[PDB]
């Protein structure tokens, strides 16, 4: 389970981090349309 | 009214229920408060579990007005519970409480929540001083009726004076050539433009002078009919961004006659009125001490 | 001990005073043992006055009873950070404390200390009234949480952080829109967030119109009725050649210098009205300097200066400062006009009052900036870009998007920004909090301090949302309440310089005269005037005025909008006609409200004839049907009442008038000639709308910064850096070198007099009516004999003297008050 | 036109009121005074978009006349009225419209 | 003669008699505007060029 907690907002992110720890995936943040490229293509070092 | 067949509850109405009531309603106010408003119909947990928390302050407000409307006549028996100043007030609360959170159980809308937040007032009417404070400055006012009524025709003038001569002009802009885009650099809003006229013409390279634009600020400022003439003057009286609507005529219709208006809108709506509503207050505030410093 | 005490403190202060960001280590050491010694002497302070003093003095007096935990704190916090205070900003706040210590010592003076009993008596009395303004803004924030609540999702990327998502941000939304500062713009995201500008969003405008109209009148009512009743108390505890031929002459030759020193050309260095103004120049020097012989060789602070003026302007016939030390032209003009000098001195003996609340509001913004630097210094930098967060990061190029479309980018070199108005050392802070002061741009600073995250490290959006609390009591003692008892202070001061009744009536009864009524004969017309002042008439045409503005109204942007102004211009010129046909026009224009009437019936007239000649073959003769709404005023006694009471007072203190009109004259001139070449580029604030080319320009940019508006960005608009106007007269390669740093004192200094002159003609102006204001309209008054004189004229319709015995009936017209 | 028969009206008024002791009539005249200035305005203003819709230009002679004489009749006008109108009260018992 | 033989009132008529025949006189005359698209320079009025 990779988990992107996408926008700039006040809600929790505990659960989504722990929905990416606890299923051997991974957690990326995307605040604005310059982190989109460089996190969308980062899930690939996960799964190498 | 009527003999102690029923009226064995105003027994304990002048027990230390001012305490179980002022706190009541603070802890309405804490929960009022504590709900968060989630975008185009979401939720959480939280708040639905503060609706769950309002049949409980809906209750407790209506046994405290059903445990006195029948402590004092049939309701009144003399225009004594329902006129009495703020016990009305109450009472209209916890009327418009459960008619709302009856008629949303009916359609099983939201704006009949909006009332929801007169239920602090309550606590103006729980102590007394705040009782005598806010009649105070409610009777600081009977002095300033003829001011106000001075500027509200002062607004008025201005507004027809600025529909007649800025109707309609602030349509055209610089938009990109053959496109919709509306052409502006870092940090300029966009403004008016003449093409063939005295307003600032296109300086912005690919750009033209084109109709049919909505208007400065978003369409809100603009004299294109009595309501948003009135709205804008309203907003330059208050000489928050009075300059941004002297630039945008400036732009659309010439530099040197639009001035006149918004720098005489600016000392007589403005800095006269202010000192008329200064003086007028003062001169009621040493009065009032005079006479009751005499007491 | 008086005053070694003070050299305590002042040592104390100076160290607390020099604590900037990046100091150098040897300052951090110089603190850090220079209040370590004043702690170990401030311990023995509460042990020997604990025995000359006796011992149980220490407690039964308020002033030495937190002496003791000045340093009771000082030595808990001396071995906190050492034990385990990490959290910087916890350790931030403990040095805040020590700033307490510093303030109970400097406070000593007596008018230091006869003013808390006073002023925390006005907090502490009418802290009720503090409660029924929280009330208003509690539920005005949960009104908004339901209006506006979760409403701004809007689909582009502009931030709005001024919205109604929480409690606390609709608390911060709230008090904003009451400061008034930018609540237009929360009002332009309101209307959006409903349709638009359409039927049903706009109505959301009404939040902000009684939000802003009936909270800033609870605002009258609070910090005003405490410097009305717990200042004037206060006070009344403490009370416990010689022709007129050639000096009225001379005089008006001043009036032309100083014209011809005002349209001149700052830009090009050499134009024909600067070779036109150069003769002009020379008349008008020599002549002043062929006129201080007369005087003062016939004869033996005042002629100095005229001979300061002409000398100055003489030897121009660096250099630069003989062309701004020559604008005091208009000042000589006190030594001449007597009418003027008596309203200067009142001026400056206005001063000797305010130096004892004026001196009080500097050591309380002191003390807001150094907690300002202990909180925020060095937290204010930034990337361009807000995902690198150390200046290491900030490093390269960036792409941006236009518009937010992920498809439509450019490049960006992104820089380490610094903020214009940051926190960093004490002066800095001290600016900062002044901006803050006047209302201007106070929120985005705001939530640059509520995003500040540590000391080098960019912006965290929302981190410290209790950071508001810093500038929201700060704005709520200087600007709401020093600046209320200030204005107080000024007003029962203007008190004393300022029975009675018996007086004004005996007065009145002497020299009032009786009116005309030019009553008629012949009959005929006697008919006519007969419907002219009936009620009906008078009653009707109110009806016709106010429909009238109906018409004018009912037009709108995409014919019978002139048709029916042909009627009505017709409908008033008849009853103009009608009326002389009445008063037979020796009558008629004896009233001067038939005067403004037939004034307006001629510009209604040319109005018609314009539009249809236009239309057969002066867009502003439109204004005379627009003004025609202006005579309902003839009724409103009332309203025509409180409009002459100010109008002659405005018309009786013009002297003053003329320090602020000279005051503009003087800065737009220096400011003509300091920053006038500076290129005129949109997206800036020195721009083709707001200028210092010529001199209605710059007296245009100076009226917005009196009215408060952006006066910070244009400070920042000039200051040394900036790219000059090409048709300047400049080296090459010399282009960024306009503007200049004298900025910072140039609008600080302008802001600080126009907001002092302007406060001055407010009270003068009040105080020369205070027999209106504070007047019993039950009791007496000059109401009541007016209304005698109008039963008077009634019975004598031409004044002609006085009246025959009998017709002695009037006590039945007579109302009680008067018999 | 306009604005010379304005003129002419004006003066009628002003000679017919130096005698007879018919003081008022300074007050109409005057106004008609003004409205002369104020054509005389507004042909300016047509001038002006004229010497625009037809090249270098320049005013040169009447128009700084015009210029003035509109001024001197604007001011002059306002002038005359505000010192034939009897006086802003000053006073509780003083007051327009009054006795002499 | 208080509002009618007073000084300023016969000063303020002289400045309209001189409005008056700067107006009389600035009406006939064609002295105001000219042209060259470039020698042909026009000369405008209020009747005729
Ligand atoms: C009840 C209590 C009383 C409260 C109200 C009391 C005050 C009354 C309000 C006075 C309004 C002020 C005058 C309006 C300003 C005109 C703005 C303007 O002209 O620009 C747009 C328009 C722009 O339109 P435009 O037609 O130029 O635009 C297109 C360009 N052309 C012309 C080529 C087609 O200006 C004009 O139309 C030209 C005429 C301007 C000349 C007006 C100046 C004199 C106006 C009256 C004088 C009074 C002075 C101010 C009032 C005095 C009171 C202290
Ligand atoms: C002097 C003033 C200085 C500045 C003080 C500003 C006003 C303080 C009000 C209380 C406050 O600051 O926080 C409100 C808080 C509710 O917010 P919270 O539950 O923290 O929301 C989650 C965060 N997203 O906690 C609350 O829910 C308080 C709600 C207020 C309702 C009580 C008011 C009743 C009437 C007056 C009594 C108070
Ligand atoms: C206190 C009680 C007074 C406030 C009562 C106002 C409640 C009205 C409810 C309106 C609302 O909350 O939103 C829904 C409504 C429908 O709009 P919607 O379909 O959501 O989309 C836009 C097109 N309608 O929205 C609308 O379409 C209408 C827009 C709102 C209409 C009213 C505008 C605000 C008026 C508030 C002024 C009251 C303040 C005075 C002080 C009250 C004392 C607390
Ligand atoms: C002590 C004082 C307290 C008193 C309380 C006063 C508070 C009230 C102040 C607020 C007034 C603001 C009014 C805002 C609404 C104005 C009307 C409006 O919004 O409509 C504009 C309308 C646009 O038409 P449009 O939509 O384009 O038409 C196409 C349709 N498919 O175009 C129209 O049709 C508009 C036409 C309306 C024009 C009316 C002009 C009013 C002038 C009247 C002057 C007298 C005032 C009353 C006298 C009172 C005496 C005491
Ligand atoms: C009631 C209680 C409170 C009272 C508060 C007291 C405050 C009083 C002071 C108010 C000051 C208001 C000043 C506003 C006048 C500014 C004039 C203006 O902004 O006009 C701009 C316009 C630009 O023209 P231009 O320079 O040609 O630019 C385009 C390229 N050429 O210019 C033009 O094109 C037309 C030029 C006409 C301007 C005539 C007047 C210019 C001089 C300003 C008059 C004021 C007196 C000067 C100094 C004292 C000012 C107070
Ligand atoms: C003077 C000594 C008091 C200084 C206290 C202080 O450091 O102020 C902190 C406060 C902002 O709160 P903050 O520090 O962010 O809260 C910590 C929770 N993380 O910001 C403040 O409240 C500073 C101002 C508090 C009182 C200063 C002057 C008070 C005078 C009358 C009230
Ligand atoms: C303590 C109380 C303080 C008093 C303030 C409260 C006054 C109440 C205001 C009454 C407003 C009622 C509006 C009537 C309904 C209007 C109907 C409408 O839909 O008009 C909208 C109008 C433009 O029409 P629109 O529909 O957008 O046209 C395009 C296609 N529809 O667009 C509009 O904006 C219409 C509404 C205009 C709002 C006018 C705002 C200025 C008037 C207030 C200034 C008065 C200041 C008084 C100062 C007193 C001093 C003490
Ligand atoms: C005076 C006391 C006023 C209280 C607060 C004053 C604000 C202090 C401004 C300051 O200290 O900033 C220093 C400023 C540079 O600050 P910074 O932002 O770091 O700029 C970096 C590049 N130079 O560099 C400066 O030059 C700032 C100098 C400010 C000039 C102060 C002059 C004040 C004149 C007003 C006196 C008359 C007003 C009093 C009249 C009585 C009525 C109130
Ligand atoms: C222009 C020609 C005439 C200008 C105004 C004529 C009307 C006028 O001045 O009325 C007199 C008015 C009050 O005077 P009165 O009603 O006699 O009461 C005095 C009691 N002590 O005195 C006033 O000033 C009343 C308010 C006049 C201002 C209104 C604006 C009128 C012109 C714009
Ligand atoms: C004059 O006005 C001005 O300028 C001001 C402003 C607004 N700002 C600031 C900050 C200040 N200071 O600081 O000072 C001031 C004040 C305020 C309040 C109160 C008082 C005061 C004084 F002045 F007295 F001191
Ligand atoms: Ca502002």
């Amino acid at each position: 389970v990779f988990t992107f907690s996408v926008g700039q907002h006040n809600y929790d992110r505990g659960p989504i981090q722990w929905m990416a720890c606890e299923n051997k995936g991974y957690y990326y943040e995307i605040p604005s349309i310059g982190a989109i490229r460089i996190n969308t293509q980062e899930y690939l070092d996960v799964l190498g | 009214q009527n003999p102690l067949r029923k009226a064995c509850i105003s027994i304990v109405e002048w027990k230390p229920f001012e305490t179980i009531i002022l706190l009541t309603i603070f802890a309405n106010c804490v929960a009022l408060a504590v709900y968060l408003p989630m975008p185009e119909d979401d939720n959480n947990s939280l708040n639905l579990g503060l609706e769950k928390l309002e049949y409980f302050f809906l209750t407790v407000f209506s046994i405290e007005a059903a445990m006195k409307i029948i402590a004092y006549g049939f309701l009144f028996h003399q225009d004594a519970y329902l006129r009495s100043g703020w016990n009305v007030l109450d009472f209209i609360i916890v009327f418009l409480g459960v008619f709302t959170a009856i008629l949303e159980q009916v359609n099983v809308v939201k704006a009949l929540r909006a009332f929801r937040v007169l239920r602090p007032l309550r606590l103006v009417s729980g102590v007394p001083s705040l009782q005598v404070v806010l009649n105070s400055i409610f009777k600081a006012m009977l002095p300033l009726f003829h001011i106000a009524l001075l500027v509200l025709f002062m607004v008025i003038i201005y507004a027809i004076i600025g529909l007649e001569l800025f109707k309609g002009k602030m349509h055209k802009t610089c938009y990109y050539i053959g496109t919709d885009i509306v052409a502006t650099v870092e940090n300029e809003k966009p403004s008016p433009c003449a093409r063939t006229g005295s307003g600032r013409p296109c300086t912005i390279n690919g750009s033209e002078c084109r109709g049919g634009w909505p208007g400065p600020n978003h369409g809100i400022t603009h004299f294109d009919n009595f309501g948003f003439s009135m709205l804008t003057v309203y907003q330059c009286i208050t000489m928050e961004g009075w300059t941004d609507v002297l630039y945008w005529v400036n732009d659309a219709i010439g530099n040197e006659w639009p001035w006149i208006y918004f720098v005489t809108l600016i000392l007589l709506g403005s800095f006269f009125i202010l000192n008329l509503v200064l003086g007028v207050l003062s001169g009621e505030f040493t009065k009032e001490r005079e006479k009751a410093k005499s007491r | 001990f008086y005053w070694l005490v003070i050299l305590i403190v002042a040592l104390n202060t100076l160290s607390i005073a020099s604590e900037h960001h990046n100091q150098p280590l040897w300052l951090t050491h110089l603190q850090d043992i220079a209040n370590r010694v004043l702690l170990s002497l401030f311990t023995i302070e509460m042990l020997l006055k604990m025995y000359g003093l006796g011992l149980r003095q220490y407690f039964m007096s308020i002033f030495n009873r937190f002496d003791c935990f000045v340093v009771c704190s000082g030595i808990l916090e001396l071995l906190l950070v050492e034990s385990g205070a990490m959290t910087p900003l916890g350790i931030s706040v403990l040095r805040c404390i020590r700033l307490l210590r510093l303030f109970k010592i400097t406070k000593y003076w007596t008018s230091l200390s006869n003013l808390v009993a006073s002023l925390l008596n006005s907090i502490r009395s009418i802290a009720s009234l503090l409660l029924l303004l929280f009330l208003f803004i509690i539920i005005f924030a949960l009104l908004g949480m339901q209006l506006f609540g979760g409403r701004y999702d809007f689909e582009d990327t502009e931030v709005r952080r001024s919205n109604f998502d929480n409690f606390p941000q609709a608390l911060i939304s709230v008090f904003q829109v009451l400061t008034g500062e930018d609540w237009n713009s929360v009002m332009y995201n309101g209307i959006m967030a409903y349709g638009g500008p359409s039927y049903p969003g706009v109505l959301v405008c009404i939040y902000f119109i009684i939000l802003f109209v009936c909270g800033n009148y609870i605002l009258l009512n609070v910090f005003l009725a405490i410097a009305v009743d717990n200042l004037a108390e206060a006070e009344s505890l403490t009370s416990a050649v010689n022709a007129t031929w050639f000096t009225n002459f001379i005089l008006l030759f001043i009036l032309l210098s100083s014209a011809a020193l005002a349209a001149e050309d700052p830009i090009r260095a050499e134009s024909v009205r600067n070779q036109i103004l150069g003769y002009f120049d020379i008349a008008f020097t020599s002549v002043f300097t062929v006129e201080i012989v007369l005087k003062m060789t016939t004869y033996g602070y005042f002629n100095i200066l005229d001979l300061l003026v002409v000398a100055v302007s003489l030897i121009s016939m660096v250099v630069k400062i003989l062309r701004v030390l020559r604008v005091l032209r208009p000042l000589r003009a006190i030594n001449r006009a007597k009418g003027l000098k008596h309203v200067v001195q009142c001026v400056f003996v206005a001063i000797r009052t305010i130096g004892n609340i004026v001196l009080v509001t500097t050591l309380l913004q002191f003390m807001f900036a150094c907690i300002g630097v202990q909180l925020f210094k060095g937290k204010f930098f930034s990337c361009n870009d807000l995902s690198k967060m150390t200046e290491e990061e900030c490093r390269g190029y960036y792409y941006v998007y236009k518009d937010g479309d992920p498809t439509q980018m450019e490049l960006r070199p992104r820089q380490w920004i610094h903020n214009d108005f940051h926190f960093d050392n004490v002066l800095s802070a001290m600016m900062s909090l002044f901006t803050v002061s006047t209302f201007e741009g106070w929120p985005q600073l705001l939530y640059r301090a509520i995003d500040s995250n540590e000391e080098d490290m960019g912006p965290v959006y929302n981190n410290r949302v209790e950071m508001a609390i810093f500038f929201i009591i700060y704005i709520i003692l200087i600007a709401f309440f020093m600046m209320n008892i200030f204005v107080g202070f000024v007003i029962v001061t203007f008190q004393e310089q300022g029975d009675k009744n018996q007086r004004q009536c005996v007065q009145y009864a002497l020299k009032a005269r009786p009116l005309r009524c030019y009553i008629p004969k012949n009959p005929y017309q006697y008919q006519v005037w007969y419907v002219v002042t009936s009620s009906y008439f008078e009653y009707l045409m109110f009806a016709l005025i106010m429909l009238n503005t109906i018409c004018l109204g009912m037009q709108h942007y995409h014919h019978i909008s002139d048709i029916l102004n042909v009627a009505f211009t017709i409908i008033f010129t008849l009853e103009m006609i009608l009326k002389l046909l009445a008063f037979k026009a020796r009558g008629y224009f004896g009233d001067p409200w038939n005067v403004f009437d037939f004034l307006i019936v001629i510009g209604s007239i040319i109005d018609v004839i314009l539009s249809e000649i236009d239309t057969f073959l002066s867009a502003f003769f439109r204004l005379f049907r627009v003004m025609r709404l202006i005579k309902l005023l003839s009724r409103a006694e009332g309203v025509r009442t409180l409009l002459w009471t100010f109008i002659k007072s405005f018309q009786a203190l013009p002297y003053v008038a003329l320090l602020i009109v000279m005051l503009f004259f003087i800065y737009a001139v220096i400011g003509m000639q300091m920053f006038g070449k500076i290129a005129l580029v949109d997206g800036t604030q020195i721009n083709r709308n707001n200028n210092f080319q010529t001199f209605p320009q710059a007296v245009l940019l100076l009226f917005r910064c009196a009215t408060g508006e952006a006066w910070q960005e244009i400070l920042l608009a000039c200051s040394y850096g900036k790219l000059c106007d090409p048709e300047s007269d400049y080296a090459p390669g010399e282009e960024y070198t306009c503007g200049t740093n004298f900025a910072y004192y140039y609008f600080i200094s302008f802001y600080m007099l126009c907001a002092f002159l302007i406060i001055n003609l407010f009270v003068a102006v009040i105080m020369d009516n205070f027999d209106y204001l504070t007047r019993d309209w039950s009791i007496l008054g000059p109401h009541h004999l007016d209304e005698f004189k109008a039963i008077w004229a009634e019975y004598d319709p031409e004044a002609k003297g006085r009246i025959k015995h009998l017709d002695v009936t009037l006590l039945r017209r007579i109302q009680p008050p008067l018999g | 036109v306009f604005s010379l028969g304005f003129l002419i009206m004006g003066t009628i008024c002003a000679l017919m009121a130096f005698r007879k002791k018919r003081d008022y009539l300074l007050r109409p005249a005057s106004m008609f005074y003004v409205f002369a200035g104020l054509c005389l305005f507004v042909s300016l203003e047509v001038m002006r978009q004229s010497v625009k819709r037809m090249i270098e230009y320049y005013y040169s002679w009447s128009f700084a006349c015009a210029c003035a004489a509109f001024v001197l009749l604007f001011l002059g006008g306002i002038s005359l009225l505000l010192f034939s109108l009897p006086r802003m009260p000053q006073n509780p018992w003083e007051s327009c419209m009054d006795a002499e | 003669m208080s509002p009618t033989e007073a000084p300023k009132v016969r000063v303020t008529l002289f400045c309209i008699l001189v409005g008056i025949v700067l107006a009389m006189t600035a009406v006939v005359s064609d002295h105001w505007a000219v042209l060259s698209p470039h020698c042909e320079a026009a000369h405008f009025g209020l009747w005729r060029i």
